C-alpha cells in the first residue's frame, strides 16, 4: 500500500557455518620405477622416446609448491601471535567452544576436535609417494588462536596497524552502529543478547556431528585423490594386446626382436595412464586454487572488519565471524542480526507546519492513529517530532502526500 | 633445494624354502616359495589364514603375506625401501658444502645400508658424510640441528627449515610462527 | 552413436517464476526481504533513501518525482530497441549453443 | 587550479544490460556402442584396456551434475514465491516491459 | 573421446566462474544497494531487475 509501512519491533541473533577447501594432497611420480622397475632393456626402448618425464616431474612440483603457497596465503595473516587473558569474562559472552583447552594435548578447541574426529581418512605404491605438508596441525592450530585473541581483545584495530584494546561491549556498541541500529540499543538489552549468543553456539556442535553430509565438501577431496591413485596403481596390470602383464615372462619366453613390440606396446599404455593422471591433477589443482583465494578473501573481509556487502558473510546483516581449522580447510562461524515481529504503521514523507514542509534528518514519520512520531529505520522507537532533529528546505505545495501537523520548537 | 635422482637398496642373498637354504627375516633378501618369485621383507605376522589357503592379497594385486611351505608359519612380505633424493645448498657465490635429504627413510637403515654392508645404496661413491638426523620428512645427513628458532629459509619438511648459519655451517631448526604478543584486556 | 543429450532439472517456466518472485519482491519491499521477513514501503520512498544512500539529501527525490520517473519510463523504452536493433549484443550466449 | 571548483545542477537516469553465461548442455557417452558397435571381436579387444571408459563417464557425469547446481545456485535466493499486487501503481513509475 | 572430455572440462570450469561472478551479481546489485564502484553499472548505483 502507497500510505502504510512496517517496522519490526524485537530482533534475533543466529550463528551459521561455511566449509571451504584450501588444499589437497601432494604427490610425486618416478617414471623409470612405474613403467620399467628393475629392466635394463625397457629402459633402453623407454630412452628413445626422448623428454616426456620432465614434463611431468616439473607438473607434480608445481602443484606441489602451489599446494603449501595456499596454506600459507589462507591463514599466515598476522605476523604477532597474541594471547589470551587467563580470566576469561566478557561481560556473559562465553568462547569455551572456540579458545582453546589447556588440559588436551593437542591444544585444540571442542569444535576443532569432532571435526577431525568426524572427518577421518579413507603407503608405499610402485614408485608413488605421497609428501608431508610444509605446516604441520598444531601450527595451523596456533594461527587460529593468534587470529581468535586479536579479534576477541582488540576488535578490528589489529588488522590496520597495532592492536588497541577495548572492553568487548563497547565493540559490540560499535558493531551495532555499523548496520543502522543506536547504541542504546544493546545497553539496555545487554543481559538478553548475550544469552541468545550463548544459546547459538551450543546448537552448532549438535548441527555438526549429527549430520553426515555436512562435512562432504572435504571428504570429496581424500575419497577423490585415492581413487585417483587407486586406478593408476591397478592400471599396471593391463596387457594393452600384448600377451602378458609381466615383463619377465615376455623377456625369457621369446626371442628379444619379437619382444621389442611387446615391451613397446606396455610402455605406450602406461606413458598414456600417467599423462591422463597429470592432467587429471592439474585441473583438480585449478579448482582448489579458486577455492584457496575465495577462502582467503573471505578470512580478509569477514574475519578482520565488518562487511556490508550482501550475503557474503552469512544470511542477515553481518556482525562478525570466528575460523576454525579442519583437515585440508577451513570453517567459518557467521554470526548475523535478524529481525522479527513487524507491525503495521501509517507513514507520510513530509510534515507541513506554518506553510513549511518538514523532512526528517535519519528516521521515518510514523503514526499509530492519532499522533504522529519519528523513529528510527530498524527499530521501532518512537520520538517526539522537534526541530531539533529535522530540516525544513521546502515549501508546503510541492511535495505530493504531505501531512500538515504541529512540530513543538 | 632440488630433487637429482632416487635411491634402492639392494638385496643382500636369495632364500629357498621348497619343502634349499634357510629363511632370513628382517632383510632385503630375494625369496622363492615354491615358484612364488620377488624380493622384499619377510617379517612373522599374525594373519590367521584358512587352512586350505597359503596366499596372500592386499587390495588390489599385490601379495602381502605367504606360509612357510615346511613349517606353518604366518609372515608378511614388505617391498625394500625407496625414494627420491633432495639436496640442499645455498648459492656457488657464497659456499660449495651441501647437504642430503633421503625422502620417506628412517635413518638407521639407510645408515645401515650405507656404513655397514658399504655396497647396498645405488650411489655409493656419490654417498658420503656422517652428520645424522632424522625428520618426519625423512634422513637428513650434513646439518646440525640447533634448537633456535628463526624465520623460515629453506623449507624441507613437516615445520623443519635449512639455512647457511653466520664459524659457517648449515643448520635446521624449527621455524617461528612469529614474535609473541598478549594485550592486556 | 551412443551419444546423447539429458534435459535440465528446471523448466524455462520455473526460472521465470523465480524471477518473477524476485521482481515483486524487489518492488514491494526493498532489501529487506533478503535479511529476513519482508516489510511493506511505498516505492518514492525507498527510492528517496536509494538517492540517500549516495549521499543526495531526500528532497531532490520529493520535489522532482514527476519529472525522474519520466526519465526512468524513457530508458526502459530503449532497452526494446538496442537489444532488438543490434544482432551482435547476444553474443555470448550464442557461442555456448554453438561450441 | 587551486581555487576553483564545479558543481553539476542537473542529472540523468540512464539503463544499461549485461548479459552472463549460466550453464551449458549435459551430455552422455556409451563406450562400447562408439568405438565398436555391434562386433563382440571388437569389444573383447577393448576389455583389455583397462578403465579408461570408467574415468570418462565418471567425468561426464560430474560435468552433468554440476551443470544443474550452477542454475539452483544462480536462481534459487528465495523461499516464498511473492505476488505482486493487482494494482499496478506505484507513484508514476511503469514496470510493464519487466513484470 | 579423451580430447572430447579434456575440452569439455576446461569449457565446464569455465562456465562454473561465469556462474559464479553471476551468483554474486545477483546478490549484491538485487537484493541490495552495492557501494563498489563499476560493478553493478556505470555511474552511482540505485538499484537492478534481473
Ligand atoms: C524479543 O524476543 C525475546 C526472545 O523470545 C523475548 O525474550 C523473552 O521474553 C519472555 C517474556 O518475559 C521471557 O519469558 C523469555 O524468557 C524471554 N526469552 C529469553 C531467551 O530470555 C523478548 O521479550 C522479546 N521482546 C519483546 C519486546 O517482547
Ligand atoms: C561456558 O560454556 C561451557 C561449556 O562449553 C560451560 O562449562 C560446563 O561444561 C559442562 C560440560 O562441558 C556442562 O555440563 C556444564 O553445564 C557447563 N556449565 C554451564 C554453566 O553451563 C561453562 O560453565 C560456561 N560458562 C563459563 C563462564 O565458562
Ligand atoms: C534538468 O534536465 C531536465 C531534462 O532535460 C530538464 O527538463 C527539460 O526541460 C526542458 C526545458 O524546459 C523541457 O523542454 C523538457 O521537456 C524537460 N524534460 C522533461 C523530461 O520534462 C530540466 O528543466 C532541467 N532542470 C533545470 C533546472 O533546468
Ligand atoms: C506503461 O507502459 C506501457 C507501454 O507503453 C503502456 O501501454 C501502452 O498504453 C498506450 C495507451 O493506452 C497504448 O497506446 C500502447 O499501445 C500501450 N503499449 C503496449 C505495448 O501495450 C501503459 O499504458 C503504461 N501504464 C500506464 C499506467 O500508463
Ligand atoms: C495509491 O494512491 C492512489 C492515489 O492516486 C490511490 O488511487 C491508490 O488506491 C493507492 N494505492 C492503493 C494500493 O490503495
Ligand atoms: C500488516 O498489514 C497487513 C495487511 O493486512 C496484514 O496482513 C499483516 O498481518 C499486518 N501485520 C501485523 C503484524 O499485524
Ligand atoms: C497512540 O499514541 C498516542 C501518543 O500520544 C497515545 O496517547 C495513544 O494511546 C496511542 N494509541 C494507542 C491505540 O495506543
Ligand atoms: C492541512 O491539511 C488538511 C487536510 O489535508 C487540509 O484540508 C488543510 O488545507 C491543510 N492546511 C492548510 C493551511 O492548507
Ligand atoms: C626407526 O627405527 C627405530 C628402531 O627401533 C625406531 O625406534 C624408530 O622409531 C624408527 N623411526 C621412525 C621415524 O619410524
Ligand atoms: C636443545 O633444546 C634445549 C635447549 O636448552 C635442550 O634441553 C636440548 O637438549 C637441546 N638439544 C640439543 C642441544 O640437541
Ligand atoms: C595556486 O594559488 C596561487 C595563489 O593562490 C596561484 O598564484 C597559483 O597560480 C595557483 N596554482 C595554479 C596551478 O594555478
Amino acid at each position: 500500500s502507497n500510505n502504510s509501512i512496517a517496522i519490526p519491533t524485537n530482533f534475533t541473533i543466529s550463528v551459521t557455518t561455511e566449509i571451504l577447501p584450501v588444499s589437497m594432497t601432494k604427490t610425486s611420480v618416478d617414471c623409470t620405477m612405474y613403467i620399467c622397475g628393475d629392466s635394463t632393456e625397457c629402459s633402453n626402448l623407454l630412452l628413445q622416446y626422448g623428454s616426456f618425464c620432465t614434463q611431468l616431474k616439473r607438473a607434480l612440483t608445481g602443484i606441489a609448491v602451489e599446494q603449501d603457497k595456499n596454506t600459507q596465503e589462507v591463514f599466515a595473516q598476522v605476523k604477532q601471535i597474541y594471547k589470551t587473558p587467563p580470566i576469561k569474562y566478557f561481560g556473559g559472552f562465553n568462547f569455551s567452544q572456540i579458545l582453546p583447552d589447556p588440559s588436551k594435548p593437542s591444544k585444540r578447541s571442542p569444535i576443532e576436535d569432532l571435526l577431525f574426529n568426524k572427518v577421518t581418512l579413507a603407503q608405499k605404491f610402485n614408485g608413488l609417494t605421497v609428501l608431508p605438508p610444509l605446516l604441520t596441525d598444531e601450527m595451523i592450530a596456533q594461527y587460529t588462536s593468534a587470529l581468535l585473541a586479536g579479534t576477541i581483545t582488540s576488535g578490528w584495530t589489529f588488522g590496520a596497524g597495532p592492536a588497541l584494546q577495548i572492553p568487548f561491549p563497547m565493540q559490540m556498541a560499535y558493531r551495532f552502529n555499523g548496520i543502522g541500529v543506536t547504541q542504546n540499543v544493546l545497553y539496555e538489552n545487554q543481559k538478553l543478547i548475550a544469552n541468545q549468543f550463548n544459546s547459538a553456539i551450543g546448537k552448532i556442535q549438535d548441527s555438526l556431528f549429527s549430520t553426515p553430509s555436512a562435512l562432504g565438501k572435504l571428504q570429496d577431496v581424500v575419497n577423490h585423490n585415492a581413487q585417483a591413485l587407486n586406478t593408476l596403481v591397478k592400471q599396471l596390470s593391463s596387457k594393452f594386446g600384448a600377451i602378458s602383464s609381466v615383463l619377465n615372462d615376455i623377456l625369457s619366453r621369446l626371442d628379444p626382436p619379437e619382444a621389442e613390440v611387446q615391451i613397446d606396446r606396455l610402455i605406450t599404455g602406461r606413458l598414456q595412464s600417467l599423462q591422463t593422471y597429470v592432467t587429471q591433477q592439474l585441473i583438480r589443482a585449478a579448482e582448489i586454487r579458486a577455492s584457496a583465494n575465495l577462502a582467503a578473501t573471505k578470512m580478509s573481509e569477514c574475519v578482520l572488519g565488518q562487511s556490508k556487502r550482501v550475503d557474503f558473510c552469512g544470511k542477515g546483516y553481518h556482525l562478525m565471524s570466528f575460523p576454525q581449522s579442519a583437515p585440508h580447510g577451513v570453517v567459518f562461524l557467521h554470526v548475523t542480526y535478524v529481525p522479527a515481529q513487524e507491525k503495521n504503521f501509517t507513514t507520510a514523507p513530509a510534515i507541513c507546519h506554518d506553510g513549511k514542509a518538514h523532512f526528517p534528518r535519519e528516521g521515518v514519520f510514523v503514526s499509530n492513529g492519532t499522533h504522529w512520531f519519528v523513529t528510527q529505520r530498524n527499530f521501532y522507537e518512537p520520538q517526539i517530532i522537534t526541530t531539533d532533529n529535522t530540516f525544513v528546505s521546502g515549501n508546503c505545495d510541492v511535495v505530493i502526500g504531505i501531512v500538515n501537523n504541529t512540530v513543538y520548537d | 633445494i632440488y630433487q637429482t635422482s632416487n635411491f634402492r637398496v639392494q638385496p643382500t642373498e636369495s632364500i629357498v624354502r621348497f619343502p634349499s637354504t634357510n629363511l632370513v627375516k628382517n632383510k632385503c633378501v630375494n625369496f622363492n616359495f615354491n615358484g612364488l618369485t620377488g624380493t622384499g621383507v619377510l617379517t612373522k605376522s599374525n594373519k590367521k589364514f584358512l587352512p586350505f589357503q597359503q596366499f596372500g592379497r592386499d587390495i588390489v594385486d599385490t601379495t602381502d603375506a605367504v606360509r612357510d611351505p615346511q613349517t606353518l608359519e604366518i609372515l608378511d612380505i614388505t617391498p625394500c625401501s625407496f625414494g627420491g633424493v633432495s639436496v640442499i645448498t645455498p648459492g656457488t657465490n657464497t659456499s660449495n658444502q651441501v647437504a642430503v635429504l633421503y625422502q620417506g627413510v628412517n635413518c638407521t637403515e639407510v645408515s645401515v645400508a650405507i656404513h655397514a654392508d658399504q655396497l647396498t645404496p645405488t650411489w655409493r661413491v656419490y654417498s658420503t658424510g656422517s652428520n645424522v638426523f632424522q625428520t618426519r620428512a625423512g634422513c637428513l645427513i650434513g646439518a646440525e640441528y640447533v634448537n633456535n628458532s628463526y624465520e623460515c629459509d629453506i623449507p624441507i619438511g613437516a615445520g623443519i627449515c635449512a639455512s647457511y648459519q653466520t664459524s659457517q655451517s648449515i643448520i635446521a631448526y624449527t621455524m617461528s610462527l612469529g614474535a609473541e604478543n598478549s594485550v592486556a584486556y
